[PDB]
RNA sequence: CCGGCGCGCG
């Protein structure tokens, strides 16, 4: 039945503007 | 709901696999919001009827229903059997 | 797909003396049970605290108390009393005893390894016979052969003279030797390939040459097959007579803990005379205490009452296995008087208020106290108590979508459980559906059932999926129908369905009704009491002939000259013409025949239009 | 269940089986075409205790 | 392995005798025959693409053969049955008469060992597989050790 | 169609050859011929025989008489 | 954990008070370790291993 | 909170 078969890059390096 | 878990069963090729899919769900829907099932929402009901409605279905969420007759607050009504 | 795949087993093995220590490791030496007085286990005894494990979690056996290791005056641990369940002892048996379900239960399977005959070792255990040669990996002098039952004169005075104590005890127990020690010393000595080959080989012999030609065939073959186990697996021969007697852990056995003083009882003795009567005295004492009722004569108490031992606790339609594992009594269960309730649907039953708020105790708490109305655990379970009638509002909420499992007692097929909705009704009574009652074997005239509320999320799916009453329409015996109507609606439905009185039943004389538009218009007639339930009457047809009729030709063509024709049949009329393509039908017929058609069409077009 | 199994005969003996042991069917079979080793056997009627 | 087979056929992909035989190459020195043996058996009732080869047989018979305990030989006397019956789309080779020579004189089967002996001497290499360069009690040894003990 | 052995779906040709057979008796000659034969060739695979091996084939070539052997046995 | 698992009965209680999904016990229950201490007063030992399908490791379940 | 004996219900 049912029991069957088992059941950070890109940060810190913005552009500064 | 009869209807619709006869309608579901009819695109599976085990049925206790869809058991076990129905309650796999059911514990993710409790796990991620434990507080809004128990009462009025059945998780179970809120699978059945979100399998319902993938399918382009409408159906009430989770079949919860309400008497709109009720004679305001503390009176329950008595079945008749 | 790839199975996944799960590899779990279990084994049992014949256990050895030093697995029995590892388990105690811790041997009881007392016989004592409990104080007199002041009812404290005894130290050293069957109930030893210091053996065994602590009464009362963390405390020792003098008082003192620590947090949930060894005490240092008592030595008792500090840990809960889980352990008590748990933790096995043993007895050091001053003399080896053999194992009665290995020397007495048939065939044998010592005199099978040791191939003698079962009277011969019975002699040897239990009367006072001493069994020449026990061992051969050691030298011997002596020309003594089998087992003599008299005692030998010269080796009683003449020998032991000449040869004097010290040295001849020391070189004693490898000519002669009687009891279970004498066997266990032949297991353990046994080469088992040289059985294997000599098995074989007299075989042979057997077969190049006629009941017990055979029969000794048999015992080779078995033997030889005996012998092949021992060598492949870990298990040795000789662990069939026992050094060591694991013990009960207490909290098992609140009988047995009789048998197991008899043993202290009998051994402590032994040990102090170091005496053939007593060896016999300590075998007996535990082969009742592992098996009794096998040696023809079982040991009874002091009432006439026959002893259990773990044999008969084990076995049995009432022992471990066949009650105690393969059925088991459950929680959150209930139990009363069923009644008919005609009004329920196929999917749904009625719960009494008490048997309702019992099984759905802990969700009318969680309702309780989800929505403010209860501080804690202990104040809804206060308001529970109560009755209040705020209480009956969340078990009717918290009901809602739970399903329950019904079950009458003698369950003969799977259809005796089921599933349904349950919903709340007045008084004592379970309120039962009547279609449902031919699966369970149920009438109403004193029968009960139980209830079982699934508790986890997987339970509640699979009762909801795979159990409940609309689902199961069919009887997994031949397949036939199992919700089919019986007796009261089978006799409403066929007084409905038996048409109009017709011929001489009819009309008093030889015969040398009214037209309805639509079947509605019958019903209205009907319900003015303008018509009867089956008297005839005609009415308009506006789809395909659908009536199943007799296949004849019609009674009598009435066909006019303007080319219609009106052709009569035994239940309908049909009209027809040479001019058009019209078709006319009018079918003979009653309110009944209407009623359960229409009954049928409406369920069938309300479902789909629900949907 | 009741006719799944074979009992080898008291003449048959070898290293694979030995006489009287209860073994399956189709082990049975497939032993026979691959060993020569005096697979004899001959099927038995077993009751459902 | 086994974790990506399974995520393979979650995908879509489903496995087939390769990644079958792949996996049975590892179960096979676990020493429990159980676990090869359920390979085997998912492998043989399953889709066409998932039945057993040669290289499967093989490695089945490998880790009976060479169990801890108990006896095996019933096993791969069956085992070679099946083998047998599955002539029409499998074929033996020097390893399969290797294994199969080990396994019968290991358990004193010496004639089945002598039939499958010769089958062997027709492969090159051969007995030098059989002595398996001199590990699991060199095989080829054992073989000519019973073939002196009984006269043959 | 479902009878067929190990030897004639494998391609055991030679099977029949070692079966229906008559077997050859035993004798002194066809013993120590044998005995020539198996030392030679596991001289020749770098087994070498004991001193005590070489009697007992020597011992039993005399038991029963064949000169025409004794000189092939004792030089080896 | 609705008869004898004495662990898992606790747990159930708690779980579902708290509205937390209940979890499988994978433990024996007490009628099992119960019949496996009568066995070993019958000098059986009983032992349920687990044989782990990743990396073929006997397990030895507790009881 | 353990077992026997007797009486019942479905
Ligand atoms: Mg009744």
């Amino acid at each position: 039945g049912t029991g069957f078969n088992k059941g950070d890059i890109l940060f810190y390096h913005r552009e500064f503007c | 709901m009869t209807m619709d878990i006869e309608r579901l069963l009819l695109s599976e090729d085990n049925r206790f696999e869809f058991v076990n899919s129905v309650a796999a769900e059911a514990t993710e829907y409790v796990e991620k919001n434990r507080d809004e099932y128990g009462g009025t929402k059945k998780a179970i009901f809120h699978v059945l009827s979100n399998r319902v409605n993938d399918l382009g279905f409408d159906r009430p969420e989770a079949y919860a229903e309400s008497d709109p007759y009720k004679p305001g607050p503390g009176y329950l009504k008595e079945y008749y059997t | 797909m790839i199975d996944r795949y799960k590899h779990q087993q279990l084994r049992i093995g014949l256990v050895s003396p030093q697995q029995i220590s590892a388990w105690a490791t811790g041997e009881v030496t007392k016989p004592y049970t409990f104080h007199y007085k002041t009812n404290k286990p005894e130290k050293d005894g069957l109930f030893c605290e210091r053996i065994f494990g602590p009464i009362k979690s963390g405390i020792c056996a003098c008082g003192n108390y620590r947090v949930i290791k060894f005490c240092e005056q008592c030595g008792v641990e500090f840990v809960d009393s889980r352990i008590r369940r748990y933790q096995m002892g043993y007895i050091k048996l001053t003399c080896p005893v053999t194992h009665v379900w290995y020397l007495k239960r048939l065939p044998s399977y010592i005199a099978n390894l040791l191939d003698k005959p079962l009277k011969e070792l019975e002699g040897l255990v239990y009367c006072d016979f001493s069994f020449a040669r026990p061992i051969t990996k050691k030298p011997t002098f002596l020309r003594l052969r089998g087992s003599f039952e008299y005692e030998i004169q010269s080796w009683k005075y003449s020998i032991p003279l000449f040869f004097t104590t010290q040295g001849f005890e020391i070189f004693r127990n490898r000519e002669i030797s009687t009891g279970a020690g004498a066997i266990r010393e032949q297991l353990a000595d046994l080469d088992l390939r040289i059985i294997i080959e000599n098995s074989l080989v007299e075989w042979k012999q057997l077969g190049e040459e006629d009941r017990k030609i055979v029969r000794r065939k048999d015992f080779l073959v078995r033997r030889m097959e005996l012998a092949k186990h021992f060598i492949r697996t870990n298990i040795e021969p000789e662990w069939m007579v026992l050094c060591l007697l694991p013990v009960l852990p207490p909290e098992l056995r609140p009988d047995i803990n009789e048998l197991y003083r008899r043993v202290i009882y009998r051994n402590n003795t032994l040990t102090d005379l170091l005496v053939m009567c007593q060896e016999k005295l300590v075998q007996e004492a535990v082969d009742t205490l592992l098996d009794n009722g096998i040696r023809g004569q079982p040991m009874r108490d002091g009432h006439n009452k026959v002893y259990k031992s773990f044999s008969d606790v084990i076995e049995g339609k009432e022992g471990r296995f066949r009650e105690t594992l393969l059925g088991k009594r459950v929680d959150y269960s209930g139990r009363s008087v069923i009644v008919v309730g005609p009004s329920l649907s196929l999917h749904r039953c009625g719960l009494p208020r008490e048997i309702a708020i019992e099984l759905f105790q802990t969700f009318v708490i969680r309702g309780l106290i989800r929505q403010h109305l209860a501080s804690n655990i202990g104040v809804a379970k206060s308001q529970i108590r109560e009755k209040k009638p705020i209480v009956w509002e969340i078990l009717q909420e918290v009901m809602q979508g739970h399903p329950v499992l019904l079950n009458r007692a003698p369950t003969l097929h799977r259809l005796g459980i089921q599933s349904f909705q349950p919903i709340l009704v007045e008084g004592r009574t379970i309120c039962l559906h009547p279609l449902v009652c031919k699966g369970f074997n149920a009438d109403f005239d004193g029968d009960q059932m139980a209830v079982h509320v699934p508790l986890s999320l997987e339970a509640q799916a699979e009762a909801r999926l795979l159990m409940f009453s609309h689902m199961n329409l069919l009887s997994p015996a031949i397949g036939d129908p199992i919700s089919v109507p019986t007796q009261d609606m089978l006799i409403g439905l066929y007084v409905l369905t038996s048409g109009t009185r017709r011929g001489i039943c009819a009309n008093r004389y030889n015969p040398c009704e009214p037209f309805f538009c639509n079947s509605y218009d019958a019903i209205g007639a009907y319900r003015q009491k303008r018509i009867n339930l089956d008297s005839p009457l005609w009415l308009r047809w506006q789809l395909d002939q659908r009536v199943i009729a007799s296949k004849e030709v019609p009674i009598e063509v009435h066909y006019e000259s303007f080319g219609n024709y009106h052709e009569i049949y035994a239940h309908y009329l049909i009209v027809r013409s040479v001019k058009k393509e019209t078709l006319y039908i009018y079918i003979r017929t009653t309110v009944g025949h209407i009623s359960f058609y229409r009954e049928i069409e409406e369920a069938i077009q309300g479902f789909s239009q629900a949907c | 269940q009741i006719t799944s199994k074979v009992l080898v005969s008291e003449e048959g003996m070898s290293n694979v089986f030995l006489p009287g042991e209860l073994i399956g069917l189709l082990r049975a079979e497939r032993t026979g075409r691959a060993l020569e080793e005096a697979i004899c056997y001959r099927a038995v009627l077993l009751g459902i205790t | 392995a086994l974790d990506i087979s399974y995520e393979m056929e979650a995908a879509g992909r489903f496995a087939t005798t390769f990644h079958f035989n792949c996996l049975l190459s590892v179960q096979a020195t676990c020493g429990i025959p159980e676990v090869a043996y359920a390979t085997f058996e998912n492998m043989e009732y399953g889709e066409d693409f998932m039945k057993p080869d040669t290289e499967t047989y093989n490695w089945v018979i490998q880790a009976y053969t060479r169990a801890d305990s108990y006896d095996r030989v019933q096993d791969v006397a069956e085992l070679l049955g099946m083998m047998v019956e599955d002539y029409k789309r499998v074929q033996p080779n020097v390893k399969t008469h290797a294994l199969l020579v080990e396994c019968f004189t290991k358990y004193c089967v010496v004639k089945e060992a002598i039939r499958h002996f010769r089958a062997l001497k027709n492969f090159e290499g051969g007995t030098k597989v059989l002595h398996n360069a001199g590990n699991f009690e060199d095989p080829l040894s054992l073989y000519l050790r019973a073939l002196c003990r009984e006269g043959r | 169609s479902d009878m067929y052995t190990i030897a004639d779906v494998w391609g055991w040709t030679w099977e029949k050859d070692f079966k229906n057979k008559t077997p050859r008796r035993w004798s002194q000659e066809w013993e120590v011929e044998l005995a020539i034969v198996l030392m030679a060739k596991v001289i020749e695979l770098g087994g070498v025989p004991t001193i005590g091996d070489c009697a007992v084939i020597l011992r039993a070539a005399i038991r029963a008489p064949m000169p025409s052997s004794f000189l092939k046995i004792l030089q080896t | 954990y609705k008869s004898d698992h004495i662990r898992a009965r606790q747990e159930v209680l708690g779980t579902t008070i708290i509205g937390g999904t209940i979890p499988k016990p994978e433990d024996a229950p007490e009628s099992f370790r119960l019949l496996v201490r009568e066995l070993r007063s019958l000098a059986l030992e009983l032992n349920h291993f687990l044989v782990s399908e990743k990396n073929f490791q006997i397990n030895r379940k507790e009881v």
